[PDB]
Parts: C-alpha cells; structure tokens; sequence
DNA sequence: CTCGCAGACAGCGATGCGGAAGAGA
DNA sequence: TCTCTTCCGCATCGCTGTCTGCGAG
C-alpha cells in the first residue's frame, strides 16, 4: 500500500 | 552480600576515576604501572600522573562486564612477564567462578573490587558479584542533546568526552553531541560504534519503548562526523611509471600480486604501488631481469 | 621511474580539491607527483601531515559549528 | 554563574533538590532556562503554563527547553497570569525549587502590565492610565515628550510616533496595554461577519482565540501555529467575534486570494463585502466591511498610482477593528513596519509559524503588535493529525568533479550559482520526481535562485511560478497543480515559500536555498504541513527533501536553516545515496552534457 | 598587541509603477 | 483613428551574507 521508500526507511550510511 | 555490589561498584569506579583526569581518586603505584603496563596508560614521568592513551579512552567506554574482563586478560599476560605463574592464577579465578604470589594476586583483586575480606585481610575472603566473571540513565534527542540523570563524576566524565557539558543538576545533566565534540573524541582514539553502543547501553528507560530507541539521526550522524575524518585513506607505497615493457609489465604485475605486496595498480595507465617492505624485494627482481 | 610517497585514495570530488592545491601551490610546493586514477592520487610523504590539516579546514568550512 | 571543568554551568550553590522531585517534572536554571520533562505524568498542566510564561528553545520528543525572559512574562501577565500565580505555580512544578535570581527576575516582569495604556478612539492616539505617578514619569522621560502631540489622565500623542512611543515605554518598564474593548465600542458600525455553523474550530485553534478574546476585551499579539495548521480559520474566527471592519495583510496576491477564499469557507459575509486591494485588481476598496492587501501594496514608499492613491486615501482615513498581520515574521522590516502606523487599528492580530529572523528585530514584534498570545506544539498537532507527519531528509549529492574544479578555485560569489547548479543535484532531482510521481504524490520543486528553477523545470519539462510570473498565470497554475491529474509537481520561487495553501502537496524538494534562513527552511517545509484527505497520523504522509552538495558550503547553509526544524522535534535523515539512480534514465548521465552545463554555469557568472 | 562588535555594502530576487507596443473595435 | 491588454525598464525594498572600520582586555 505505496510503502516508503528504501532510503527514508532504512539508514544508506555505510557505518 | 548486598554490600559487597556495592564495594565492588566503588572501588571499580574509583579505578576508572583515576583513569579520566579525576584529581579524587584512588592512589597507588602498583595500580598506576599495572595500567601503564596494561596498555590501556603511558606515563613516561613518573613524578607527574600518567595521562591516558588512545586504548585508554576506548577502554573506559567499554561496559564493566567486558571492561573488567579486558584488564583480567592484560593481567594475565602480564603475570607471566612479571614472573608470577599465569596457572597459579588462572586456578584461583576458576575457583572464584564456582603462597606469595596468591597473596599478591588476592591483594591486586582486593584492590580492583572483586573480592574483599572484611577482616583486615583475613585468610577468608567473599568474592564480589564481579568476581564469578544496570538501568539507563541517558535521554538522547533528535536535536544532539542528551540528558544523563547521574549523580556520579565518573559517568558525566565518560559523557564528557565526546559531548559538550551545558548544565549540571543533581539528577540531570544536560550535553550536547556536537561534531566538534565527537570529532575530538574520536581524535583521542574513540570509535563512533563506540559511542552509540555507550549511548544505547545507558538508555533511559523512556527511549526503550521506541524502536530504534536511539533515534536513527543521532546515531548516523555520529557515524557520519568518523567517517569525516577518514576521507583520505593515506597509504605508504612506492610507484612505478614508464612501464617501457608493457608485456612485462603484466608479468611484474603477476609477481607482485603473488609476493601479496601489490596495493594498488592501474593497468590502463601501467602503473602499481607496493609497500615500501617489499619495495626492496621487486627491485631485487627488476635487478635481476 | 621508482618514486617513493603515500598513497591518498579518496572521493573524486575530494581528488579535485587537492590537485587545485597543488596547482595553485598552497602549500608552497607541488606535492603531487604523479596522479594515479580518477580516486587515488601519489604525493610526498614529508606534507601528508600538513596536507591533512588543509583537508580539515576544508571540512570546517563545509560545515557548522553548534 | 560557577562553570565545571568540563565547560558546564554548574547550578548547585544556586539551587537545592527537593524531595518528591520524581512527580514533579521541571528544572528551573537561575539562567532562566526551564527544561521540562514531556514524559511526566503532569506535562500537560506544565506544557500549558510554561508556553504561557516562557517561550520555547527546544521541544524534542523527550525533554522540552524553555527560556524565561521579559518579554515572555510580559505575555504570562497579558493572557491574565499574575506574579505570585505564576511563582507559585513554577515553583510547585520545580523539581528543584525557584533560584533567588528567577524568584526576583519573575516579579520585575509583571508588575508593569496595566499601569499604561494605548487607546485609539475617534482618529487620535492617546496614552491614558488610572495612575498619574507613571504618567508623569513617562512624561520626564525625553523622548516621549518627544513624541507628544504639538482619576485617569490621559495624553494625546502623533500616529507617526506611535512606533518610537511604543518602543520607549517597553524601555521603561511600562509597555502599553494595546487591548481593544470591541463589545463596548458603538462608534465603529458593527460588520455583518458571521462564524457559519459548519466551521468547527480545531482544539489548539480555540485556545489561540481563548487566550486573544480570554477577557470581554481582544488582545492585541501573536498567535503562533505550525504552517498548514489553519492560522486562517483563527484569523477569520478573530474577525467574527470582534465584528468590526477588518483588515487583513497577506504576503502576496496568492494569499489574498486564499485569504479572501477562506472567508467566504468560513464565514457567511457575502462576496461583496470581502475586498481586494492589490495591483493585480481591487473589488471597490472604498466599500467594504473585510479589506485583504498585502504589505508590498501598502508598504509601498514611492508614489503611488492614481487608482491606488484613492484606496490608500481611503484606508488612512479609516478605523479598524481588527487588523489580521500574516506573516508577522516579515513586519520588523524598516518600510513593512511603517504599515503599523499608516492604517489605524484598534486590536492587531499577528498570525505567524516561524517566528524567527537572521537578525535581531524579532522582538520588536512584542512594541510592533503585542505578546506572543499562543504557540502550538508542532509534534503534537503532528501526532494528533491536524497537520501532515513529515520525514524530513537530506540528500547529500556528491559533487561533480569537473564543477568541484571549479568550485574550490572560484570565489567571487560565483559558487552559489556552481554548486546549485550541480549535475548530481539535478540528477538526484530529477529520480526523486520520477519516483514520487510514480507514487501518485505532489511534489513542490523549491529553487531560491531563478537560473537553477528555470533551468530544471524546462529540462524537466514542468510549470514555474517565480517573480515575473503574472498573478493570473502563477493562479492558473496552482489551481492545475490542485485539480489536474497531469499536473503532478511544481517549481517554486521565494515567492511561495509562505502562505501557499496546497493540502494535497505530499512531496516536497529543495534544490536551492537563501543562506542559512531558518525561517525559509520551516516556511517551505509548510506547503506539505497540511492535513491529508485520508491521512494517518503515524504513516508519514508527507515528505521533505533537502538536496545539498557534498564538500560545499551548502552543507554548511544546510544545517543552519535546519536549527528552527530540529527544535520543533524534527530528525533530517541524511541519505548518502538513493538506490534505483542507477538504473533510471536521468540526464546529465554523460560528461559532455556536464561539460556543457558547467559552461553555461560559468558564463551566466 | 589581539580579539570581538557592528552597522554598511553587496548580492540576489521580488514588487509596484510607468511607459511603449500589439490586438481589438 | 481610440481603448484595452502584454511586455519591458526604473526604482525601491526584503533577506541574508560578508566585510572594513570601531571598540574593548
Ligand atoms: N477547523 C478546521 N476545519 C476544517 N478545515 C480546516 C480547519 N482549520 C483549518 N482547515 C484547513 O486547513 C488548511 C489551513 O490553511 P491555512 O489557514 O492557510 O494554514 P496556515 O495559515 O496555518 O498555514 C485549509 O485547507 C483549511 O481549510
Ligand atoms: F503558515 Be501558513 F503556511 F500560512
Ligand atoms: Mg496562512
């Protein structure tokens, strides 16, 4: 049901 | 026993007090050379106080389970340089679990809050809970301000050195998680993962419930502020350019890939850097043609 | 020719900051002596320590002070 | 003032700790700042009366940061608090007790509220109060004898003046009671406004106007509401209760447009009565019970045209019941301040969401129109449901080497053109469009430089509303954006960072930005601020995107405009890079069309 | 001598006003 | 030949950043 987006639902820092 | 968790408590923290550059603290010299010695403290001048090394920070970081552990394993290795039997030793925290060097040993853990005898050294003694091997207190917000309820120097010390101390109160202290705070303490040697993990450890109870409890800002941006200051990855090496022989450039290539000094290469250019510890080694094999 | 220095391996964007320090001799010397890739680039060893700190600036520069 | 070792201010010597300090849930600091616990049992009770006595430096999730000053307690003794009501109550909620320093600080800002007042009756300002000591006093004072025009006593004074008079006795402790007596006042001929049946005022809106109309008079002062939380309703329902001739000041003609169009949602004053004053076109001005202009046509300085001469004639001449001040943020300018006193109003509302400046005439708002009357929490109204759960984010686009090049060497004011104007960043844009447009969303597209607005909404191929844009284009394009199904996302300009009311806006981009502004950070956030149609509180509904360069001192101007965001409880995620760039056909993707970027970048200077 | 204010200048962009020019009658 | 609408300069002003004198230990 237009789930959020990879990047604002997970940390993209590499750390 | 209730009292002896709170013995152990102290003079462990006494220890860690005495660490960071606490004028209260617990004086000893046989302490101060076994953490110099420890690898966790350097001196160099006897007459001033030690300061503290780069493992010394991230030591102080660590939780008291594993940061006890961490000194035991040091003293270990070191009772067999200084001449006491580690066998000897290792049978008496075995038997803490379930001679003079014995007495040394018992007075050394004495000293570190494991164990206590109560009656002026007597030959029976009552181990610590920590001997046999805490809720939270820190509120952290999405705005880098963290709110520590301690009454305790030694944890605002710890908060102290990667944040910048704004106000004090009994029951709380409020700091902040600037970069320039968290730069300098990874500067001293502290690592970000580090810092997150002694955030999350003293959690106060507040945070848990949210998940992440550590809101996912403050804890990247950490991470973010160390990785600012690897954005150059300097490494030592020597190159090798005007590849004239490019089919035996390839062949050198192959050479210094199997000898494992090769670090870098650019065959599009004709080009490799090698370690300056195997530096000598391919010009031998240049030499040699 | 052998050459002996360090190796800097970073952003490509960071890579073009320091070839116009080199260029422009901020540092009163060319410490680049062969650029390597569009990543990594070879200077002397003796101004890595300086040439770290002018990095930093840059990095205090980009960013804000709370 | 004791500081520790570790730079911090220690507050021991200064206060003791209570008892039962567990159950009570505030610090008070004797440097005035209160930080309260929002966990605590009691935090509604303390929430209300600390946004009431102090305004607030912070409110994360956690623990909230209030900062006492005169002007705040000004506000506490305005809205009916009194000096032993509010130490009382401060120190039962201090966890720690009140410093001597506070107990006394408190006492000096609230016995000056009511001893001076300032009432405009037939044309002519007069400064009147019941004590003839402070009057006398005041009159000793220079400049305002000054000001003077050339029991209770009262003494008249000049409209021009009004600022200067008004500024003074802030200065010596006697601020001036601006509060208009609307139900006792039969001179101004009442309007025919009425609060129609459908309106139903939202829980935070009806305090605003409780603490504006709490006695039968109406407070003059500052409501502050998250953007998109409905400030208009609050202004029409000011308008409705006073009941007398209104003036209201939009910032643009779009915000007269809306304004104008709330009125007639809200209330049931008949078209004919609501009035425009802008040069796009004016509905008879010189009659009409609700006047909408904005400050550019009022505020103007140069002489007017002939046609705008004779509506300013006409607003000169006029008393007003209620001038409603969009965007407060904006009168402490030197010419928009002059508006205060060229139209002669009885209670001046001010309606804001951020108000804070880059300079330090903010405060001038408590002499300009009154005391902060309310603030609403934005996590709360967010939690609530009354306005859009937005996730803030701040995508680092790294810089394009051959325009860092350029960029690191360049510094004649060049570099905001160059790393605004930054392939990555456009190409970053460019995905995120693509990716949300897919997701049925509305994206506003906001470009503070018009060459970087022009030049991505022409590559991109979607409409642009910027400075020269006629009124009637820029409308036509709102209400497309509002209503077409094709019409999927828009490119702003500093003209619609504030006021443009558009619900539906889920998404929202930042391309380029005026310097660290706090205000224009949180103003722009407020385009998709509003409730959403079918709108979960805890989904998310709305996004924000803060495109940034990597290694520019757009990083720098990023975390700046953020500092007003972060202390009402917003994260900005930082997003390093975005999954999906690489197998999406976006432009730019070749050196040689950065090559020819970087030329027109450059020759543009 | 060093260090911090601090209002003015500059850049941008936006707005109101006037004037000239094109379309309509 | 007149009148209404479009478009382009003048002038001013808002907002912010950056600076060269001024002031303080
Ligand atoms: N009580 C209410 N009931 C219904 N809709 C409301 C209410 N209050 C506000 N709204 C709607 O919310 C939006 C508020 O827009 P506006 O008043 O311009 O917001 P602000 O001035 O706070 O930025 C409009 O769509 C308005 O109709
Ligand atoms: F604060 Be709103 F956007 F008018
Ligand atoms: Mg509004």
């Amino acid at each position: 049901a237009k789930e959020r987006p990879i990047w604002l639902r997970e940390s993209t820092v590499q750390g | 026993v209730p009292s002896l968790d709170k013995y152990a408590e102290e003079r462990w923290e006494v220890v860690l007090h005495f660490m960071v550059g606490s004028p209260s603290a617990a004086v000893s010299q046989d302490l101060a050379q076994l953490l110099s010695q420890a690898g966790l403290m350097k001196s160099t001048e006897p007459g001033e106080p030690p300061c503290i090394t780069s493992a010394g920070f991230q030591f102080l970081l660590l939780d008291t389970p594993a940061q006890l552990w961490y000194f035991m394993l040091q003293y270990l290795q070191t009772a067999q340089s200084r001449g006491m039997d580690l066998v000897e030793i290792l049978s008496f925290l075995f038997q803490l679990s379930f001679s003079d060097s014995l007495l040394n040993f018992l007075q050394h853990l004495r000293e570190f809050g494991l164990v206590f005898q109560r009656k002026r050294k007597s030959r029976r003694y009552y181990p610590t809970r920590l001997a046999i091997n805490q809720p939270g207190f820190i509120v952290v917000e999405t705005n880098y301000r963290l709110y520590a309820y301690t009454e305790s120097e030694l944890q605002i010390a710890l908060i102290a050195l990667f944040s910048e101390m704004l106000y004090r109160f009994p029951n709380m202290v409020v700091a902040q998680v600037t970069r320039e705070s968290v730069q300098q303490a990874i500067a001293s040697g502290i690592t970000a993962q580090q810092i997150i993990h002694f955030l999350r450890t003293r959690a106060h109870p507040v945070m848990l419930k949210q998940t992440p409890v550590l809101p996912p800002t403050i804890t990247d941006q950490i991470r973010l502020w160390e990785l600012e200051r690897d954005r150059l990855r300097f490494t030592e090496g020597v190159l090798y350019n005007q590849f004239l022989s490019q089919v035996d450039f390839e062949l050198l290539l192959a050479h210094a890939r199997e000898l494992g000094v090769l670090v870098f290469e650019n065959s599009a250019k004709r080009l490799m850097v090698v370690t300056p510890a195997g530096h000598s080694d391919v010009k031998r094999f240049w030499k040699r043609q | 020719n052998v050459l002996k220095g360090v190796l800097i391996e970073c952003d490509p964007a960071m890579k073009q900051f320091l070839l116009y320090l080199d260029e422009s001799n901020a540092l009163g010397k060319k410490f680049i002596i062969q650029d390597i890739d569009d990543t990594h680039v070879f200077v002397i060893a003796e101004l890595v320590n300086v040439l770290q700190e002018r990095v930093g600036e840059l990095m205090d520069q980009n960013a804000f002070s709370l | 003032t004791k500081v520790d070792e570790y730079g911090a201010k220690d507050y021991r010597l200064q206060m003791p700790l209570k008892d039962d300090h567990t159950s009570r849930p505030l610090w008070v600091a004797p440097d005035g700042h209160i930080f309260l616990e929002a966990f605590s049992p009691v935090y509604k009770y303390a929430q209300d009366f600390l946004v009431a006595i102090a305004e607030p430096v912070c409110r994360p999730t956690h623990v909230h940061e209030y900062k006492l000053t005169a002007y705040s307690l000004y506000a506490a003794v305005s809205v009916g608090l009194q000096t032993s009501d509010i130490t009382e109550y401060l120190r039962k909620l201090s966890k720690t007790g009140v410093p001597d320093g506070i107990m006394q600080f408190i006492k000096l800002c609230t016995v000056s509220y009511g001893k001076v007042k300032l009432v405009l009756k037939h044309n002519r300002y007069f400064v009147e109060s019941c004590h003839p000591d402070v009057i006398q006093h005041l009159l000793q004072d220079p400049v305002i004898r000054e000001c003077r025009l050339r029991q209770t006593v009262s003494f008249e004074v000049k409209q021009e003046m009004i600022e200067e008079l008004q500024k003074r006795c802030i200065h010596l402790e006697y601020p001036l009671l601006a509060e208009y007596d609307f139900r006792n006042d039969s001179v101004n001929p009442d309007i025919n406004i009425d609060l129609k049946p459908t309106a139903v005022l939202r829980p935070y809106q009806e305090k605003s106007l409780r603490k504006m109309f709490g006695n039968g008079r109406a407070r003059s002062g500052v409501i502050v509401l998250p953007c998109g939380a409905g400030k208009s309703l609050v202004g029409v329902t000011a308008a409705c209760t006073v009941r007398k001739r209104c003036l209201v000041l939009g910032n643009s003609a779009v915000s007269v447009e809306q304004w104008k169009a709330q009125f007639k949602m809200w209330s049931t004053i008949d078209d004919s009565q609501i009035c425009r004053f802008t040069s796009d076109a004016k509905d008879k001005p010189i009659g009409c019970s609700v006047a909408i202009s904005t400050y550019s046509m009022l505020g103007h300085t140069t002489k007017r045209s002939w046609e705008a001469e004779r509506v300013m004639e006409w607003l000169k001449t006029q008393e007003w019941g209620l001038m409603i001040l969009d965007e407060v943020h904006t009168i402490p300018a030197k010419m928009f301040r002059r508006v205060l006193t060229i139209v002669q109003a009885h209670c001046k509302l001010g309606l804001t969401a951020t108000l804070v400046r880059e300079d330090d005439k903010i405060v001038d708002l408590n002499f300009l129109i009154g005391p902060k009357l309310y603030e609403a929490n934005w996590m709360e109204l967010q939690n609530n449901g009354y306005i859009a759960k937005v996730q803030c984010a701040e995508v680092w686009c790294p810089m394009s080497p051959e325009f860092y090049r350029e960029y690191v060497a360049i510094k004649t004011k060049k570099r905001i053109l160059l790393y605004t104007m930054n392939p990555n960043k456009f190409r970053a844009c460019q995905f995120l469009i693509k990716f949300h447009e897919r997701r049925n969303d509305k994206i506003i597209v906001f470009a503070d430089n018009v060459f970087a607005l022009k030049e991505y909404a022409i590559r991109l191929n979607k409409p642009y509303i910027y400075g020269p844009t006629s009124q009637g284009e820029r409308m036509q394009i709102l209400q497309n954006f509002k209503h077409n199904p094709k019409i999927n996302t828009i490119f702003i300009s500093k003209v619609g960072d504030t006021s443009f009311d558009l619900p539906e806006a889920n998404v929202l981009i930042q391309i380029s930005s005026h310097g660290g502004s706090r205000r224009q950070e949180a103003q722009r956030l407020g385009r998709v601020l509003r409730a959403k149609k079918g709108m979960v509180a805890e989904e998310y509904n709305a996004f924000f995107y803060s495109l940034v360069s990597q290694d520019t001192q757009e990083m720098a101007y990023s975390t700046k405009r953020q500092r007003f965001l972060v202390d009402q409880g917003y994260s900005f995620k930082v997003i390093t890079k975005l999954a999906g760039m690489e197998e999406e056909d976006l432009a730019f993707s070749t050196k040689e069309e950065q090559q020819q970027l970087l030329q027109k970048v450059l020759a543009a200077t």
